[PDB]
RNA sequence: UGACGGAGCCAGCGAGUCUAACCUUGGCCGAGAGGUCUUGGUAAAAACUCCGUCGGGG
C-alpha cells in the first residue's frame, strides 16, 4: 500500500510539470520569472482571450 | 508496522569516485587538536 | 647636532665562514650544504625581518639561530630538512677464447 | 622641509617642517611663517614630507625616525519597459 | 599616487591608495642615501655610500637603466631638474656637485 | 581507395548535393532516421503529441 | 614466548647478515583459512592503532598530488600556518606529467618517501606515477579528502579545503598502517620500523591489527578476514618466515 | 534569411575560415573576442585591416573567425588574412561596389597579402 | 640457534615432498 | 648568449585480434607440471609569451 501511494504522488508530480509545458504552446503573452530561490515560473499578461 | 501506517495515513560517500568509503583516513580527535 | 644608532664582517659558523652583506637565507646557504626553505623555516622561527643583512642581527638572536640550526631535534625541526679485477678476468677470458677461434 | 601649495585647504601655502624631537610643525607664508599646527612624534624625527599638489585621492604626511620608524598619517577620501512607461 | 623612502641599502615604494610597500629596490651593495623621483615620474636616482649613483626606472627594480660612477667619497643628495628633464645634479662628500647630463 | 581520392576531379556535380550535406571537418554527416523529413517535428505535432 | 623469541632471532640475525642490514623494516604475513573476495585495487586502507604511533609527519618527506588549477591549495597549504612545514612538495598532476619522465621518475622514487593524492586523481594516478611506484606496498599513494565536502547528485560541488582537516589526516595516517585487500589467503602488513620501539611495542600492534583485521564491525574497513586466521609469519624484507599461533 | 559571406585565409599549415553576417558591430576569433590575441606583440598584425578602413564599416557587422593548424605566427597571419578578405566580399555582395573598390584600394596600398597568399613555392636553378 | 633450525625445517620439508 | 616556480597558447605525418623486461623474499594449493598470492631492487610537442624569485667543477 505504501508503494502505491508513492508511485502515485511521483505519477502526480509528473503530470504536473507536463502540463506545465503544455501550457506554454498555446498563446498569450508570457514572462519568464525566475524565483530568487532560482526556480522557473511564469506568468501572462492580463488580456481577456477570446 | 507504526512507521508504515504513519507514512500511510500521512557518514561519508562519493557517488562518482567509490573508493573514498575504504581509502578515507579515520580522523582522530587528539591527532587533531593536540600539539605534537 | 647629533644621531645614534641602535657591524662585523665575514662569520664562521661549524668550519664555514659566512659573509655580511648578503641577506640572512642566503648566508644560510652559503653554509655548507642546508637547504634555502629549511633557512626560511629557521629564520621565521627566530622571528626576524627576512630582508636583513648579516651585519645586522646582533649576537643574543645571532646565538639563538645558531642554537636552533645545531639542535633540531628541540625545535621539532621535520626530517626533510637534513642533509676492475672482473674487468681484468673478462678481458683474458674473451681474448684467450676468441684467440682460439682465431687459430681454429 | 618640506613645502606645498595651492591644494584643497584652509590654507594656500603650507610650509612644513620637522625637528629631531618628533616634532614636525607646519608655518603658513601668508601670515609671516607662523606656526599653524604640530604633531609629535616619539623618537628624533629624520625626514617629512606632505602629499603634492595634485594628489586628489586620500592625502598623505609621511615622517621618517632615527629609531627606524616610518610613521604614516592619511587624510581619507528598474526594467526598460518601467522606464519608458 | 606613490612614495620612495630611503632606508640602509634599501629604498621602498610605498603606494598611496593602500598604504603598503608595493616594491623594493635592494641591488644595493652599500647605505644607500638618496631615492628622488623624476620631474616627470618616470625614472628614479638613488645615490648611495659607495659613491656612485644608480638611475632607473621606478614600477621596474629589475632593469638598472643607468649607473653613474661619481665621486669616491659617497654621494648624499642626487636631484634631477625641474624644468629640464634630462640633467641630472648630484652632490658628495667630495665637497663639489657635479651637473651631469644622463 | 587511395587511387579513388587521387583521381577525384573536382568538378564534378550530382543533383544529391542539395540533399547531402558535409561534415566541416570532412567526413559525410548522415541522418540516423533513415528519411527525408523526420528531422525535427512541427508545432502542431508536438501540441498532438505532448 | 615464541613470538619473543622470534623477534630476538629476527633481530639477531639481522644484525648478522649484510642484507639483512640494508633493509630496514618488519612485515607480518597473515594466512587466513578462506579466500579473501575483494579484488585488488590500490587503495591503501588503513588500519588503526590504538596504542603506539609509528611515523610522524615531522619525519616522512611527503608530497601531495592536487587537481589541476592548484592555486588556492598551494598558497593556502603553504601559508596557513598549519602545514607549511608539512608537505615537502605540492604538485599538480600536469605538471607531475609535464614535468617528470623516466630516469627523472626514478629519481622521484628514491627522493619521496610519501606522497598522498587527491582521491578525485587517485585513479588516475598510475600511468603518470610509473611502474616503479606500484611495486608492492611500501610506496603505495594514498588518498586523503581535500575540503571536508560532500557532493550530490545534479548537484555543482565547491571547491575548498581546510588545513586542520588535512594535518589530522595526515597525522592519522602517520599515526597507525595499512593493508591492501587480495584475494589468496596470504596477505601482508608492514607492522614497525626495526628501530624506531621495541618488542612489547611491536607485539601490542601485531595483537591490536589481528583484533581489527578479525572484527566484524566497521566491514566497510575491518571485516575483511573470511574464516579464522590459520597462522601468522613475521619477517623483513630478506629473511625468511618465522611462526606465530600455527592453530 | 541573413546576408552572410564565409572567406578563408591560409599561412603555411594554419587554416582560418570566417563568416561575416550582418548585426550589431562585434568581432570574435575562436570563441574569443579579437582583443585576446595570444601571440600579444602580433595583436596589431591582426588588428591591421580593422584600423586601415576604419571601425564604422566593422561598427554594422558580425564577424567570427576560427582558426586551426599552424603555429603562432601563421595563425596570426591567417586571421588577418580571413578577415580582410571578408570584409572586401561583404561589402562586394550587400554594400555597394564603389565601397568594395576603395575597400582593395586601401588594403592593396598597405599590403597585398591581406587579400591574395603568396605561397612560397621552390625554384630549381 | 633458531633462524638456522627453521630454515632447516623448511628444507625438510620441501626435500621430503 | 641565464637558472628556478606558476600561468597562457599553437601543429603535421601516424592506426595488421596487433605494442612488448629482468632477477628476488617468502606463504598457500597441487603427486607432479605448475597455479595463485606476497616482497625488494635493477632496464625505455618543444621552442614562444606573460608574471614572480635569484644573482668556476668531484
Amino acid at each position: 500500500v505504501k508503494q502505491h501511494l508513492q508511485r502515485e504522488t511521483q505519477l502526480k508530480q509528473v503530470q504536473q510539470r507536463m502540463d506545465a509545458q503544455r501550457e506554454l504552446l498555446k498563446k498569450g503573452s508570457k514572462k519568464k520569472i525566475v524565483d530568487s530561490s532560482g526556480k522557473i515560473s511564469f506568468k501572462w499578461k492580463k488580456q481577456r482571450k477570446r | 508496522l507504526e512507521d508504515i501506517q504513519q507514512s500511510i495515513l500521512k557518514f561519508v560517500k562519493d557517488h562518482r569516485y567509490p573508493g573514498l568509503t575504504p581509502g578515507l583516513a579515520p580522523v582522530g580527535l587528539s591527532d587533531e587538536e593536540d600539539s605534537s | 647636532s647629533l644621531v645614534v644608532q641602535e657591524f662585523q664582517h665575514i662569520l664562521r659558523l661549524l668550519n664555514t665562514n659566512v659573509d655580511g652583506n648578503i641577506k640572512i637565507v642566503y648566508a644560510l646557504t652559503t653554509i655548507k650544504g642546508v637547504g634555502r626553505r629549511y633557512s626560511n623555516l629557521v629564520c621565521k622561527k627566530a622571528d626576524v625581518d627576512l630582508h636583513k643583512r648579516a651585519g645586522e642581527l646582533t649576537q643574543e638572536e645571532l646565538e639563538r639561530i645558531v642554537q636552533i640550526m645545531q639542535n633540531p631535534t628541540h625545535y621539532k625541526i621535520p626530517a626533510w630538512f637534513l642533509n676492475h679485477t672482473l674487468a681484468n678476468n673478462v678481458e683474458s677470458k674473451l681474448r684467450d677464447d676468441l684467440e682460439r677461434l682465431k687459430k681454429i | 622641509l618640506d613645502y606645498v601649495e595651492n591644494f584643497d585647504s584652509p590654507m594656500q601655502s603650507a610650509l612644513i617642517a620637522s625637528s629631531l624631537d618628533g616634532h614636525v610643525k607646519v608655518f603658513d607664508p601668508l601670515d609671516n611663517f607662523q606656526v599653524k599646527f604640530g604633531w609629535k612624534f616619539s623618537g628624533p624625527v629624520l625626514s617629512c614630507a606632505v602629499s603634492p599638489s595634485t594628489a586628489q585621492g586620500n592625502r598623505h604626511l609621511v615622517a621618517g625616525l632615527s629609531s627606524g620608524l616610518l610613521a604614516i598619517r592619511t587624510k581619507k577620501k528598474k526594467s526598460n519597459n518601467f522606464q519608458r512607461m | 599616487h606613490d612614495f620612495a623612502v630611503t632606508s640602509s641599502t634599501r629604498v621602498q615604494i610605498f603606494s598611496s591608495r593602500t598604504r603598503q610597500v608595493i616594491k623594493t629596490f635592494s641591488r644595493f651593495k652599500d647605505v644607500v642615501y638618496s631615492a628622488s623621483f623624476r620631474s616627470d615620474g618616470k625614472l628614479l636616482c638613488a645615490g648611495d655610500a659607495t659613491g656612485l649613483v644608480s638611475v632607473y626606472d621606478s614600477y621596474n627594480p629589475r632593469t638598472i637603466l643607468l649607473s653613474i660612477n661619481a665621486s669616491t667619497h659617497p654621494t648624499h643628495v642626487t636631484k634631477f631638474h625641474t624644468q629640464d628633464n634630462k640633467i641630472l645634479a648630484t652632490a658628495s662628500d667630495d665637497r663639489v656637485t657635479r651637473l651631469w647630463d644622463i | 581507395l587511395r587511387e579513388k581520392a587521387k583521381e577525384r576531379n573536382p568538378d564534378e556535380y550530382y543533383h544529391a548535393m542539395h540533399s547531402r550535406k558535409t561534415d566541416a571537418k570532412g567526413l559525410l554527416i548522415s541522418s540516423r532516421h533513415g528519411d527525408e523529413e523526420d528531422e525535427s517535428l512541427s508545432m502542431d505535432q508536438v501540441k498532438l503529441l505532448k | 614466548g615464541l613470538a619473543e623469541k622470534a623477534l630476538k632471532a629476527l633481530i639477531l640475525q639481522c644484525e648478522e647478515n649484510p642484507s639483512l642490514k640494508n633493509d630496514k623494516d618488519i612485515h607480518i604475513i597473515i594466512n587466513t583459512g578462506k579466500k579473501m573476495g575483494i579484488n585488488r585495487d590500490n587503495i591503501p586502507r588503513i588500519i588503526p592503532l590504538t596504542k603506539y604511533k609509528l611515523f610522524k609527519p615531522r619525519d616522512l618527506n611527503i608530497l601531495l598530488i592536487t587537481k589541476d588549477p592548484s592555486a588556492l591549495y598551494r598558497e593556502t597549504l603553504t601559508k596557513d600556518e598549519h602545514t607549511s612545514e608539512l608537505f615537502k612538495e605540492i604538485i599538480s598532476v600536469k605538471n607531475l606529467r609535464r614535468r617528470f619522465k623516466g630516469s627523472k621518475l626514478t629519481q622521484l622514487y628514491k627522493d619521496f618517501d610519501l606522497v598522498v593524492a587527491d582521491y578525485r586523481v587517485h585513479h588516475l594516478l598510475p600511468e603518470v606515477l610509473g611502474s616503479r611506484f606500484y611495486h608492492g606496498s611500501k610506496k603505495l599513494p594514498y588518498m586523503i579528502r581535500m575540503s571536508k565536502e560532500v557532493k550530490l547528485k545534479r548537484q555543482q560541488m565547491v571547491e575548498k579545503c581546510d588545513p586542520i582537516y588535512v594535518r589530522a589526516q595526515l597525522r592519522s595516517i602517520c599515526k597507525n598502517t595499512s593493508y591492501i585487500p587480495n584475494n589468496d589467503n596470504c596477505l601482508s602488513v608492514r607492522v614497525g620500523y626495526i628501530q624506531k620501539h621495541s618488542i612489547p611495542e611491536i607485539l601490542q600492534n601485531i595483537q591490536d591489527t589481528i583484533n581489527f583485521l578479525t572484527d566484524k564491525s566497521k566491514r566497510p574497513q575491518g571485516g575483511v578476514i573470511k574464516g579464522g586466521i590459520i597462522s601468522i609469519f613475521v619477517k623483513t624484507s630478506n629473511s625468511t618466515s618465522l611462526p606465530i599461533y600455527q592453530f | 534569411a541573413v546576408p552572410s559571406v564565409q572567406t578563408f585565409g591560409k599561412k603555411k599549415s594554419a587554416t582560418a575560415v570566417a563568416h561575416v553576417k550582418a548585426g550589431k558591430g562585434l568581432i570574435k576569433v575562436n570563441g574569443s573576442p579579437i582583443t585576446l590575441v595570444e601571440p600579444e606583440i602580433l595583436r596589431f598584425k591582426v588588428y591591421e585591416p580593422l584600423l586601415l578602413v576604419g571601425l564604422d564599416k566593422f561598427s554594422n557587422i558580425d564577424i567570427r573567425v576560427r582558426v586551426t593548424g599552424g603555429g603562432h605566427v601563421s595563425q596570426v597571419y591567417a586571421i588577418r588574412q580571413a578577415i580582410a578578405k571578408g570584409l572586401v566580399a561583404y561589402h562586394q555582395k550587400y554594400v555597394d561596389e564603389q565601397s568594395k573598390n576603395e575597400l582593395k584600394k586601401a588594403f592593396t596600398s598597405y599590403d597585398r597579402t591581406l587579400l591574395i597568399a603568396d605561397s612560397r613555392r621552390p625554384e630549381p636553378k | 640457534d633458531y633462524y638456522q633450525q627453521v630454515q632447516r625445517g623448511k628444507q625438510d620439508k620441501k626435500i621430503s615432498r
